């Protein structure tokens, strides 16, 4: 009903297609940062993951921050000591944004493991709300997902959770995830997620909408194929068990399919 | 930072902080100023700042007040907004003897619903619509401000904070507490402010959520309104938020096939 804004779905796919655009935070940064690597964005992404988990907060929440991180090393050298700091604040300001809810700061200096005090924390939140300018209302892969689930039928919560799971899982990698768009990259998790459970494959509704065709979304679908089949073997495992909970329906036990097209 | 502006005088608070007017020395501008003091040993910059500062950002519409400015110190957050001469509630108590013309509500009613349908068509709820939130200038502009307590929803929305919009103004869906609310609560809102620029008084001044209850029931389950007037207006009020209309659809709606722009009498 009211709740799937008919009359404005469309202008609002329209909006955020265009925003992920310019909230995009630059291909290889991480080639520019002298100190820090993928790896170690690796890291710190499956730890907000875990973070997540542990205080129960909305994936939505997970997508922001990492959207925060990535835009923020986009603009500023970052020493290897203070990457974790600057993973704290964005979780925060993240929290701050989409939370009912959020954790008091003191709860995210306990995260830390007092590595860093409450005022490096609060002086980072600052920071990032300067280079950012403000611009924290950034189109996630989860809100393009959102959307694509309304055009199922029925609705499957296998299918769901699956395509969830993928999504996360692009998060830890900037390579190759960074070069894919958030819109794109929920097109291929959806997909994925379909066949994998039903052999149904990426909705004609879903076409007309975004424009976008198993032929467009061909490299990614490819990568996130790999990444599907490398999941267990992955330095980073947070999100491989977070999906093992019933919450989630426990998809991340599911085994991928052999092949697509 | 802070040394181009010249205090005028209060104009309101708030948690948020204190609200002056001021005049840039260098341009002439007048301008609102909210300041907003900063937690920096406790809470930080408050989920209320980041929102509004972000999502007003992004919102640059006529109908929308504007944020020209934030100025970042250390210890205080100032957001500069366009000066706007008043809000509808000080516009509506100092007509409550002589009225407001028709040709004015309607002009207001039709600018409160571009501003609003804009928002909606960006994926931002307002959530505090009511007459002291809404601004009015001498030239016939009225515009949504306050958006503190706005949030950027998702499609489908989740459950949102349940503390949403003043008690007259508040939706039936989030007095029963219905898990799931969404634009339907703003136009709510936008009906009861409709009604209360033609009486002048508020529709539904409920005192506790039990009497705002009762008052909307017996109410749907204005005299001086025309037939399209009171047909927008049921629209506007609907029970079910499904079938309440939209800010899209009440734009084409009769009433306002024939809307000028008229100036206020200030
Ligand atoms: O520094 C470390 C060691 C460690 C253990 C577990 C998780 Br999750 C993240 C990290 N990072
Ligand atoms: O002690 C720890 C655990 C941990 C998790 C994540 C990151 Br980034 C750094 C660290 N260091
Ligand atoms: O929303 C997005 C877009 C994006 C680009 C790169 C990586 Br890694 C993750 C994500 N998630
Ligand atoms: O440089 C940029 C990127 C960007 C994103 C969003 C908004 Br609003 C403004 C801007 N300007
Ligand atoms: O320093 C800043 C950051 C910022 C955010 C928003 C607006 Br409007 C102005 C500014 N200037
Ligand atoms: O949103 C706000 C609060 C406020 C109060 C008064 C004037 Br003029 C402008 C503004 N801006």
């Amino acid at each position: 009903g009211v709740n799937e804004v008919p009359d404005y779905h469309e202008d609002i796919h329209t909006y955020l297609r265009e925003m992920e655009v310019k909230c995009k935070p630059k291909v290889g940064y991480m080639k520019k940062q002298p100190d820090i690597t993928n790896s170690m964005r690796a890291i710190l992404v499956d730890w907000l993951v875990e973070v997540g988990e542990e205080y129960k907060l909305q994936n939505e929440t997970l997508h922001l921050a990492v959207n925060y991180i990535d835009r923020f090393l986009s603009s500023m050298s970052v020493l290897r000591g203070k990457l974790q700091l600057v993973g704290t604040a964005a979780m925060l300001l993240a929290s701050k944004f989409e939370e009912i809810y959020p954790p008091e700061v003191a709860e995210f200096v306990y995260i830390t493991d007092d590595t860093y005090t409450k005022k490096q924390v609060l002086r980072m939140e600052h920071l990032v709300l300067k280079v950012l300018a403000f611009d924290l209302a950034a189109p996630t892969i989860n809100q393009f997902l959102t959307q694509y689930f309304l055009h199922q039928q029925p609705a499957n919560c296998k299918v769901e959770s699956l395509a969830m799971f993928l999504g996360e899982l692009s998060l830890i990698d900037a390579d190759p995830y960074l070069k894919y768009l958030p819109s794109v990259i929920a097109a291929a998790a959806f997909h994925l997620a379909l066949y994998t459970v039903t052999g149904q494959s990426w909705p004609e509704s879903l076409v007309q909408k975004t424009g976008y065709t198993l032929e467009t979304l061909k490299p990614c679908l490819l990568d996130l194929h790999q990444t599907y089949l490398r999941a267990p073997q992955h330095a980073q495992q947070s999100i491989r068990e977070k999906y093992k909970n019933s919450k989630y329906h426990g998809v991340s036990l599911l085994n991928p399919p052999e092949t697509l097209n | 930072s802070m040394e181009n502006f010249q205090k005028v005088e209060k104009i309101g608070e708030g948690t948020y902080g204190v609200v002056y007017k001021a005049r840039n020395k260098l341009t002439g501008e007048v301008v609102a100023l909210k300041k907003i003091r900063l937690d920096t040993e406790t809470e930080g910059v408050p989920s209320t700042a980041i929102r509004e500062i972000s999502l007003l950002k992004e919102l640059n519409h006529p109908n929308i007040v504007k944020l020209l400015d934030v100025i970042h110190t250390e210890n205080k957050l100032y957001l500069v907004f366009e000066f706007l001469h008043q809000d509808l509630k000080k516009f509506m108590d100092a007509s409550a003897l002589t009225g407001i013309p028709l040709p004015l509500i309607k002009s207001y009613l039709f600018q409160l619903l571009q501003g609003l349908a804009f928002c909606h068509s960006h994926r931002v709820l307002h959530r505090d619509l009511k007459p002291q939130n809404l601004l009015i200038n001498t030239e016939g502009a009225i515009k949504l401000a306050d958006f503190g307590l706005a949030r950027a929803f998702g499609v489908p929305v989740r459950t949102y904070t349940h503390e949403v919009v003043t008690l007259w103004y508040r939706a039936p869906e989030i007095l029963l507490g219905c898990k799931y609310y969404s634009t339907a609560v703003d136009i709510w809102s936008l009906g009861c402010i409709f009604a209360e620029m033609v009486t002048r008084r508020a529709l539904f001044p409920g005192d506790s959520e039990i009497d705002q209850l009762f008052r909307i029931f017996r109410t749907l389950g204005v005299p001086p309104l025309d037939e399209d007037g009171r047909s927008l207006l049921s629209q506007m009020l609907h029970y079910d938020p499904n079938k309440r209309i939209s800010a899209k659809a009440a734009l084409a709606h009769p009433f306002f096939q024939d809307v000028t722009k008229p100036v206020p009498h200030l």
